[PDB]
RNA sequence: CGACUCUUAGCGGUGGAUCACUCGGCUCGUGCGUCGAUGAAGAACGCAGCUAGCUGCGAGAAUUAAUGUGAAUUGCAGGACACAUUGAUCAUCGACACUUCGAACGCACUUGCGGCCCCGGGUUCCUCCCGGGGCUACGCCUGUCUGAGCGUCGCU
RNA sequence: GCCGUCGCUGGCAGUCGGCAGAGCGAGAAAGAGAGUGGCGCGGACGCUACGCCGCGACGAGUAGGAGGGCCGCUGCGGUGAGCCUUGAAGCCUAGGGCGCGGGCCCGGGUGGAGCCGCCGCAGGUGCAGAUCUUGGUGGUAGUAGCAAAUAUUCAAACGAGAACUUUGAAGGCCGAAGUGGAGAAGGGUUCCAUGUGAACAGCAGUUGAACAUGGGUCAGUCGGUCCUGAGAGAUGGGCGAG
RNA sequence: UGGAAUGCGAGUGCCUAGUGGGCCACUUUUGGUAAGCAGAACUGGCGCUGCGGGAUGAACCGAACGCCGGGUUAAGGCGCC
RNA sequence: ACGGACCAAGGAGUCUAACACGUGCGCGAGUCGGGGGCUACGAAAGCCGCCGUGGCGCAAUGAAGGUGAAGGCCGGCGGCGCGCCGCCGGCCGAGGUGGGAUCCCGAGGCCUUCCAGUCCGCCGAGGGCGCACCACCGGCCCGUCUCGCCCGCCGCGCCGG
RNA sequence: CGCGACCUCAGAUCAGACGUGGCGACCCGCUGAAUUUAAGCAUAUUAGUCAGCGGAGGAAAAGAAACUAACCAGGAUUCCCUCAGUAACGGCGAGUGAACAGGGAAGAGCCCAGCGCCGAAUCCCCGCCCCGCGGCGGGGCGCGGGAAAUGUGGCGUACGGAAGACCCACUCCCCGGCGCCGGGGGGCCCAAGUCCUUCUGAUCGAGGCCCAGCCCGUGGACGGUGUGAGGCCGGUAGCGGCCCCCGGCGCGCCGGGCCCGGGUCUUCCCGGAGUCGGGUUGCUUGGGAAUGCAGCCCAAAGCGGGUGGUAAACUCCAUCUAAGGCUAAAUACCGGCACGAGACCGAUAGUCAACAAGUACCGUAAGGGAAAGUUGAAAAGAACUUUGAAGAGAGAGUUCAAGAGGGCGUGAAACCGUUAAGAGGUAAACGGGUGGGGUCCGCGCAGUCCGCCCGGAGGAUUCAACCCGGCGGCGCGGUCCGGCCGUGCCGGCGGGGCGGAUCUCCCGCUCCCGUCGGCGGGGGACCGCCCCCCGGCCGGCGACCGGCCGCCGCCGGGCGCAUU
């Protein structure tokens, strides 16, 4: 509140009173008279630089680095090994990326969507997400935030017709549109590799929405994707060719340490 | 999940109309299932509590398989009072002890033309969602 | 103090300037008030446009934009007058008129004549009484299928 | 020797830090956007079986009626020929009610003085006395009635 | 000898293995070159390359600048199939240790319901001071003091308890401009009876104007009420943005 | 025959805090009787800096500082402390 | 010299705006949708493209009226007298000097029984193309000053170049 | 003298109405500083801001040009973006500072006086009848009263309007009643474990619940309940259900009003004054030889007047039409009612106020204004005995725990009591180096472990080699087949999408005589790119593999039966 600190009549007494010059309550009668006010130091005073609501507290980011994030997340969610070090139980899903039929967009009843998932060997993800349930730590208890938990599978669809119903009773599941992908969904926390099922619909709609290099995206107005600054990250492979092994100097890998000094004399 | 805009998953705003629920309202909060073969033969799950009922303790030191008759509904302490579950004070003059109603189970139900009238419109508004499924 | 080199600056802050900051929090509020009132006004008068009526071309001022045309406030009275509409009669028919606005070229004034008859020809007009037609009510096979057009009527272009 | 003193540790005090809790705040957003002479806001004084404050209410005073609900309220007692169409309690709230002051209005602000009309009891029509009820404030619009003017006139 | 910094913008992708052959530190440029004619199945470690290794020099510091913190506090997104009533946070500890340090870990006790590690994000984020704020506690200290207005003593009663209460008797004082008997203003129940002796009455109390439970103010004639006083104050009128 | 000796890797650009009270000593030096006075030049110091000696000491003499072992020294010392 | 008897908790470079430079990321002579619109978390995110209006950048200069960013050679003609100006048509063409990481060429040379001469590499005097950057010298655009001879025409001008 | 009209002005407790006061977050009208900055200060700034006064409403105000402009022109008001920290103002210092255009939100336009014509055609009120009556109205009847010619009503208002003539076209538009049919408030309800072991004071904890995976799930929000709960209860989900009330929207009947328009000609009519404008003063603005407002003086015109951002004369142009009025929307909202949420604070924090807080208490008053949360799961809140006058104790008891005993969760430090150990004449404390003593720790006390080999004793799911089967790695298989496939290159009558400031038979509107020319609307051709089909070369399969053949490795089963 801008008033805190502030509703009072405090007064300096001055210098001469054997009182620091700090502001002091009006009056008498009460133990509220000739305390501290004001000053962020007092109790009930004012803080220091009180918070205002005009906070900067939204960010503008270019829609090219926006869709350039949406773009190294779903090359991140293709290899076993990012989603792996996600922490997603991926180690008996036939595929990555895990395409099912375009059926699954209809379901309706939340059991077909864990029978679905339990055939996928997606399920392990899940009961890893029902271990992780717990309470939080601090005041986020007091604050509507007394329960955490880590996310299950991204399901991505094209068309809705009862799957966001079929799943969402599911913890730890997310349902994502194709046409209206998020950052703050695909990279939780910043940090790639979520698992993520893909209906054959939305599968078949990504070059369209993104662009392959060849073609440039079809629904978005002017957009392709970012391009390679290092075709072949294939660093061994470069190094052990013979193109670079023959310009190569041979190798010193000899020590020599420190001698001890021995006197001629 | 729930999504109507207008019910608060407020911690503080649910425990406050809580604690400082009307009495009418503490009725309903003071429910309790009904035993197995109630609900078989009536189709309800919960009813709210009410005395001469008789119910059996499923929690608490009380826990047991004895049968005792609801004596009082004390709705400000949110308990109910049963038969013989109660202790002895310093003194040796017998008190009840209060019991949660949803830590008891209705094993005989209380019947009047109200109380059927409830158990109706229950089993009624059951009905209609088991075919609404079907 | 000025330290070194820099630019001179002179912030406008020398007022109680905290006490007249409009914060846009209610932003997205607003903006889905002004949805929500599109929406239920194109519900009210469907099947009329949701845009609005029908406005006439008229070219920007001065010489930074007299090469643009956009949509003005309303046709003026000598464009009713040359398509033979009544001005009283316009507006009833989704035609904005505005007796202020003058023709100082033909050009324009038939570039909006134009328009105007073009726009009378794409008219679906119901009748009255539905049971009753008349006259110049569009007939009833061409009235099933009347739809609610979104978007400015007859788009403006340069 | 032992006092006294210092240090460290156990235990005990003094104190109320810390931690955990939160029916409170704060901030943002949304819908609505409603006082009063038909007496508002505010104030005073009262009202409970036991009740000081808070709360609620107004001499019908921790409330009446009606509607919904359906067996309590409760700290103790009590049960009206209170309690299941003879409806406990709570909630709602459209009926009825709502003391004194207050724009506050008969005049004044001490519960001081009146005035007009009607009713009732005193005795015994009228008077007189007591009580009850209703009116008696400023400004202002329309209209009504009663008037004023060596104001402008007409007939006498 | 060890620690760190700086420098060599130093070395290591060559772990090239039985599809093998072990080297590139050596004073003095450039190939351990290619070819054409005259029995056993074996061989340490390494390499978070933001990593690892070598060699040499160096190291004071206020004001001030910079870097690095696997230093510390609170909340958010991810993660730890993390911890926890078989005991969380907190708190105490002549217990065992780690780190140059900021600090941290483990043992034991108490406690009773939550909490922490890592990658990021965020900040009302680190106290010895400000005659700092608020709260608490010391020494001083069982100390200064409980000394203005002449004064008490004897016996008994109640009581657990008597210098201080009550009664009786002495000795004193205020000495009618009183320490007497009544009022105005102000107080507001302090008045009266009974009870208590927790707190208060700067010792004590069997006592109190304290606390507790109940009572008590009766009018034609005594005041207000009425009059006008100095004065205050409406209407008419004037002024006035109001 | 990179045209004296010696030593040493240099050039260059942005942004920039604190400071803007100083004071002391050899030599030189103005005013003043002089001052632990006031004012200058040069270098070096204290301020910002510990350490050995001067018993003690901002500045003197020696010497500058990571945590250690051995050895040797400086300026100073070696009756006893 | 001043504050500090003691203990706990609190206690002071923050937030908004503007600017400057440095750094990181995106795109790039462009870039940016911030305002608007479309389509539980979500007030998020996604999209717009005849929503890029608009900002900043892509052009400077002058008070302003305003103007507004290389030339050389060949052939022919008119004028003045091999040289100069103007007009035509064809060729080439965004400067030069010094330094300059890197790159390129290569006199000769890198051994094993001895000669000839090959294929791959490798060092190297000397010699070239010369990045960025710096110094210097020229050029071009706008203002202004001096000098001076011409060229254009729907307006023959106190015109324009 | 009297009587009677009108005018002007009075009195009524006359009949019926209306204003007052409050709240004030937002809004309109006034009035209006000084701290402050200028490193002083006076103009300036602060600031048209605080304070002060008045008036409102759900919004207010504004608003349909006496406008912007100078363009090929726009076209009420308000708001957002930008214009723009710009034109401009300014001890030209400090500082201040708009508008137009452009893009959006929203969009709505109108009415008088006047000039005229209609027999005042107009209005209010009283009485009676019908209807309706908690928004007092509709119809009818009164030689009922009044207002009003000192001007009410109808037509009509700058976009022009009116009357007449002529052609042309017209029956639904509204008011008051009565009846029938398809969003809002309230109430009541609607899934599934208290299953089997077990921890606990109690548990919502742990483990289990055949293939499969306890059960529900459009419900795994939250809260409660003796931890920690989707399934115990409330709820949550749901185009779920039932019941009331209100509203909105259609359809008929009755009694009323209106007797309604377009074009072309003829003739007519047309506007707001102590206002504009000018001088001067004061304030105000970015407005500068004066932006706006106000006082005083002067004081208009009618082809006039106003504006046209430098004073003035002359002259062309442009653009409006002042001095009367109404008007939704987009906009604002720290007050009010009712809600939802949060990277916020967490009892010295957060509002002063988490609690009998604007309370207690202080001040004559205006005003000032705190402190203060926590037993326990449950009061089970400690009966009874005993000492004491009592406060207090000792036993006993409840509880998982009183080592939680009514200001009771935890229970720090300072300070103090006691106990234990050590010590003590240069105040204490402190750095370095040892030594002594304790507290405890090593859960020490005949002291490591590992590989190979030698030897003695034993015991085997017994070794190699071969056979069968599975899997795997690699293959330059010097060049095996098949596949996908090239961000490769070539030939396609290939079947297409996107783009183009590359070219061009059909139509809509439009100028001119039934023709011919112009705008806009579409094919087509061409070029660039991409996708998909087909054929050939080279190519990958190390971000992208199968079948066969070979080699090798591993595993399972045989056989090997013992100098391994
Ligand atoms: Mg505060
Ligand atoms: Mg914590
Ligand atoms: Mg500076
Ligand atoms: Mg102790
Ligand atoms: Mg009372
Ligand atoms: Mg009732
Ligand atoms: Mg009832
Ligand atoms: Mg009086
Ligand atoms: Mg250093
Ligand atoms: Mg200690
Ligand atoms: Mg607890
Ligand atoms: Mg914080
Ligand atoms: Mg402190
Ligand atoms: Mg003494
Ligand atoms: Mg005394
Ligand atoms: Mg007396
Ligand atoms: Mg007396
Ligand atoms: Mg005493
Ligand atoms: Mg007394
Ligand atoms: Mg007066
Ligand atoms: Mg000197
Ligand atoms: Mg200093
Ligand atoms: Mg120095
Ligand atoms: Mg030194
Ligand atoms: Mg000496
Ligand atoms: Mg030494
Ligand atoms: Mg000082
Ligand atoms: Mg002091
Ligand atoms: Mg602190
Ligand atoms: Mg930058
Ligand atoms: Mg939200
Ligand atoms: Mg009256
Ligand atoms: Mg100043
Ligand atoms: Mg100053
Ligand atoms: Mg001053
Ligand atoms: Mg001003
Ligand atoms: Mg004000
Ligand atoms: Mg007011
Ligand atoms: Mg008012
Ligand atoms: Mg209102
Ligand atoms: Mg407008
Ligand atoms: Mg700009
Ligand atoms: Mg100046
Ligand atoms: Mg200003
Ligand atoms: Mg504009
Ligand atoms: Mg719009
Ligand atoms: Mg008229
Ligand atoms: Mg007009
Ligand atoms: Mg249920
Ligand atoms: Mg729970
Ligand atoms: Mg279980
Ligand atoms: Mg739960
Ligand atoms: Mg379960
Ligand atoms: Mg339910
Ligand atoms: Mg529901
Ligand atoms: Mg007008
Ligand atoms: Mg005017
Ligand atoms: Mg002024
Ligand atoms: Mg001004
Ligand atoms: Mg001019
Ligand atoms: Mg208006
Ligand atoms: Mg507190
Ligand atoms: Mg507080
Ligand atoms: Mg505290
Ligand atoms: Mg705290
Ligand atoms: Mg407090
Ligand atoms: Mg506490
Ligand atoms: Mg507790
Ligand atoms: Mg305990
Ligand atoms: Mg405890
Ligand atoms: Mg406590
Ligand atoms: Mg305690
Ligand atoms: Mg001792």
């Amino acid at each position: 509140s801008e008033l805190a600190g502030h509703q009072t009549s405090a007064e300096s007494w001055g210098t001469g009173r054997a009182v620091a010059r700090i502001p002091r309550v009006r009056g008498g009668g009460t133990h509220r008279s000739g305390q501290g006010a004001f000053g962020n130091m007092c109790r009930g005073g004012r803080m220091f630089a009180p918070t205002k609501t005009w906070r900067r507290w939204h960010r503008r980011v270019n829609t090219t680095q926006k869709r350039y994030a949406i773009c190294s997340a779903l090359a991140a969610s293709a290899l076993p090994a990012l989603v792996m070090s996600k922490g997603h139980r991926i180690e008996e899903v036939p595929e990555l990326p895990l395409v099912v039929e375009d059926k699954v967009e209809g379901y309706k009843k939340t059991k077909e969507a864990v029978l679905l998932l339990k055939k996928l060997k997606a399920w392990n993800d899940i009961k890893k997400v029902y271990a992780s349930q717990r309470m939080r730590a601090g005041k986020g208890k007091m604050r509507n935030r007394r329960r955490i938990q880590r996310r299950g599978p991204c399901v991505i669809y094209n068309e809705d017709n009862g799957i966001v119903k079929a799943f969402r009773n599911i913890p730890g599941i997310t349902l994502l549109n194709v046409t209206k992908l998020n950052i703050l969904k695909l990279a939780p926390g910043g940090h790639v590799g979520r698992f993520c099922i893909w209906t054959e619909s939305a599968f078949r709609k990504l070059d369209d929405l993104y662009g392959t290099w060849r073609k440039a995206a079809s629904l978005k107005s002017n957009y392709n994707l970012p391009m390679h600054k290092m075709l072949n990250t294939d660093l061994s492979r470069i190094l052990k060719s013979p193109e670079i092994q023959r310009a190569l100097r041979a190798p010193r890998k000899k020590i020599h340490r420190r001698v001890l000094k021995k006197n001629p004399l | 999940m729930k999504f109507n805009p207008f019910v608060t998953s407020d911690r503080s705003k649910n425990r406050k109309r809580h604690f400082n629920a009307p009495s009418h309202i503490r009725r309903k909060i003071m429910s309790s299932p009904l035993s197995k073969e109630l609900r078989q033969k009536y189709n309800v799950r919960s009813m709210p509590i009410r005395k001469d009922d008789e119910v059996q303790v499923v929690r608490g030191h009380y826990k047991g398989q004895q049968i005792g008759k609801v004596v009082q509904v004390y709705r400000k302490k949110y308990v109910i009072y049963i038969e013989r579950v109660q202790r002895e004070k310093a003194n040796g003059t017998t008190v009840h002890v209060g019991i949660h109603p949803s830590k008891v189970v209705i094993t005989r139900l209380k019947l009047d033309k109200d109380r059927k009238k409830i158990l109706e419109r229950k089993a009624k508004s059951r009905q209609v969602g088991k075919e609404k499924g079907k | 103090a000025p330290s070194r080199n820099g630019m001179i600056l002179k912030p406008h802050f020398h007022k109680d300037w905290q006490r007249r900051v409009a914060t846009w929090f209610n932003q997205p509020a607003r903006k889905i008030r002004r949805r929500k009132a599109r929406q239920a006004r194109a519900r009210r008068i469907a099947p009329r446009p949701a845009a609005g009526p029908i406005r006439p071309i008229v070219r920007c001022p001065t010489v930074r934009y007299h090469t643009k045309v956009r949509a003005g406030r309303g046709f003026s009275l000598e464009e009713l007058r040359v398509a033979g509409i009544h001005k009283k009669v316009a507006r009833t028919i989704g035609i904005s008129v505005d007796p202020r606005r003058r023709n100082k070229s033909t050009e324009s004034l038939q570039a909006n004549v134009q328009r105007l008859k073009e726009y009378r020809s794409k008219l679906v007009l119901f009748p009255r009484k539905p049971s009753a037609p008349k006259k110049g009510d569009s007939s009833a096979e061409e009235l099933k299928l009347a739809t609610q057009l979104t978007g400015p009527v007859m788009p403006i272009r340069n």
